[PDB]
């Protein structure tokens, strides 16, 4: 039948929704999971986990470290790095993510500094020079 | 007369005014971004603590050093800060509070050890002295788990040595969109 | 104001005092613009030093009690010199700034502070 | 020219019917562009709508310039 | 100073040079604050171009306080514009500014680069 | 002395060879110091060649004081 299965990395969820058949490689062996299965907790081994959908097609999700839990109706996948993928080759996209983050950090460091710190010095240029020449009565 | 440079200063200040406005609304967008980023990771630890509690009630046979406090001789502190200033004394208030707390602990004749996050605290506490165990730079406004993995791992190892026996976060609590409070709380000796 | 006349210590203490005040006045602009917290620690220290200096200058005068009532003072120069040097030594950075307002000698400052 | 301060006290009543009809959109586009001048440095923490306003204002700004001795129909 | 009196190419080359220079000056703030590294190679070629242009400005005067033998350069404007546009393009953005320093024509710049 | 503005249009032509030779380095050191002084309010954000220039220039700023009645050879 259908079980509500959820795949989630510590950052955020990756997969959610009903699933029919789950095939993984637990801390021990590989197992097949169907709704109504016994309550169990298993340690995810590195590699992709592939599950069968209600449409008759099968999803696959990669895991590099994580834990797996099964209940007769609900499955939660607390994976360390949970990535929607088919092969352990997402190295080409994780680096892209890191470059995006560091680039936006570069934008932060520039626009904070370039705008303010420059303007910080600029706005404080010659204030007292003007303040003293007030009391000039001439 | 010499009014010219006065006019120039006025214009420059006006430009800086619009600069600050742009900066502030940009920061507001980023704050809403982080603030929605808050809860997204909640259910992870929620259900995880849930099954942890199920385990411990099912198996009360022991409490590990990671749930119950052993007598402390050195206490560890994970201190988060920024690399960009211009955020009031928020980081400074955190530094003041953590310095106050660590001074309060030093009367207990116990050493203190550190975990450094952000250039603000980096400078502040490489000036503040003590025995730092780790330092981290350039979180980026989006971090990676691996970035803090080894940092926290060193802290765990120091706990395993029995040298660190209580481990503290040093962060700032989101009171609301305008109000922020510093916070320093132990986490490794697990509270009920 | 001559070192061969005023004595070396007098001269140098005075010069250092003016120097401190000069930096404080200079930084007044930015501290008005920016947050006092966003500054270097030594800068802020010097700021508090100078403010306490200003207060330590504030003195009651023997005829001034007419509009106040507080008894005026006459402070021997030795007390002045020693107190200002002790401030410039930072012997009192833990002392509230109020303890220096409208006072005479440094011992009066001690009495005010311990009172406070 | 700075449109922010230059003005004719008569208004489009002295323009051409079609010109009077159409110039208002350009005028308000310029107004918007002036409103959003400061944000040109980022263009990356905005919403799409403000970015689009910025782009069209840049475009009309580009349009505004004309060379010398260049009468136009 | 007009694309007619000096010709369009000369006018636009002057335009390009001034744009490179004002881009450099607007860069100076980030250059000082952040340094030279955190800025990506974008506009860094512009910084090189501006510096090598400023050094390219050097004409050894035939009377100059005497440092380079006091020669009269007076290089033809055609050579000048050719070299300046090549520099703006980045053709020799791989060649140190000193190659452009105290020298006139592109022959001089290239021979200097071979020397240095 | 405000060295930032004070000049001698005559130049070192009336200065001894040795002092005139040594002049240029100090001249450019002070030039750099006054040039980068705009951001001297915080030496915590700059690169390290800037710190080196800072320290050298402030040291050259030092050595400039002089007591009165002291005929320095």
């Amino acid at each position: 039948a259908t079980m509500q299965c959820d795949v989630v990395s510590v950052k955020e969820s990756i997969y959610s929704g009903a699933v029919t058949m789950l095939i993984a490689k637990g801390a021990g062996g590989e197992l097949g999971i169907l709704p109504g299965h016994a309550p169990l907790v298993t340690l995810l081994q590195p590699g992709p986990i592939r599950v069968l959908l209600e449409n008759g097609t099968e999803e696959i999700v990669y895991v590099s470290g994580g834990v797996l839990e099964v209940q007769p109706h609900v499955v939660t996948v607390l994976a360390d790095t949970a990535i929607r993928a088919d092969n352990l080759d997402e190295a080409a996209i994780l680096e892209a993510r890191k470059n995006a983050e560091q680039l936006l950090a570069n934008q932060k460091s520039d626009l904070d500094s370039a705008a303010a710190l420059a303007a910080l010095a600029e706005t404080a240029a010659q204030l007292e020079t003007i303040r003293k020449i007030k009391n000039r009565a001439q | 007369a010499n009014l010219k440079e006065i006019r120039a200063k006025v214009a420059s200040i006006k430009s800086t005014q619009k600069i600050t406005r742009a900066m502030q609304m940009v920061a507001a967008s980023k704050m809403r971004r982080a603030q929605e980023r808050m809860a997204q990771g909640r259910p992870y630890a929620d259900n995880m603590r849930r099954v942890i509690a199920h385990l411990v009630q099912a198996n009360p046979e022991y409490k590990h050093r990671y749930m119950v406090d052993r007598p402390v001789k050195r206490v560890g502190y994970i201190i988060v800060s920024s690399d960009r200033g211009l955020a009031g004394g928020l980081n400074i208030n955190l530094f003041k509070k953590v310095v106050q707390h660590v001074k309060a602990q030093q009367e207990q004749s116990i050493e203190v050890q550190f975990a450094l996050i952000g250039q603000k605290a980096v400078s502040f506490f490489k000036n503040y002295g003590g025995k730092v165990l780790g330092a981290t730079t350039q979180i980026g406004d989006a971090p990676s788990l691996e970035q803090l993995t080894g940092s926290v791992q060193v802290m765990l190892d120091a706990f395993d040595k029995g040298e660190l026996d209580r481990i503290y976060l040093v962060s700032n609590g989101f009171v609301n969109a305008m109000t922020q409070k510093p916070k320093v709380e132990q986490l490794v000796p697990l509270a009920p | 104001l001559d070192p061969l006349v005023v004595g070396q210590e007098h001269y140098e203490i005075a010069r250092a005092v003016q120097n401190v005040l000069q930096r404080y006045k200079e930084l007044k602009d930015i501290i008005a613009i920016l947050g006092m917290d966003e500054l270097a620690e030594e800068d802020k220290l010097v700021v508090y030093r100078a403010r306490k200096i200003q207060r330590f200058f504030s003195q009651p005068f023997h005829v001034a009690e007419v509009f106040t009532g507080a008894p005026g003072k006459l402070v021997p120069l030795k007390e002045t010199i020693r107190g200002f040097k002790g401030l410039l030594a930072g012997e009192y950075d833990h002392i509230p700034e109020q303890a220096f307002y409208m006072v005479g000698g440094i011992d009066e400052v001690i009495a005010k502070a311990e009172k406070l | 020219v700075n449109a922010g301060i230059s003005v004719s006290r008569v208004g489009g009543s002295a323009q051409t019917k079609i010109i009077k009809k159409l110039s208002g959109g350009i005028r308000t586009a310029l107004a918007q562009y002036r409103e959003l001048a400061a944000f040109a440095q980022f263009a990356s923490d905005l919403d799409e709508a403000t970015r689009k306003q910025l782009e069209h204002g840049q475009r009309v700004t580009e349009l505004m310039k004309q060379k010398q001795y260049a009468p136009y129909s």
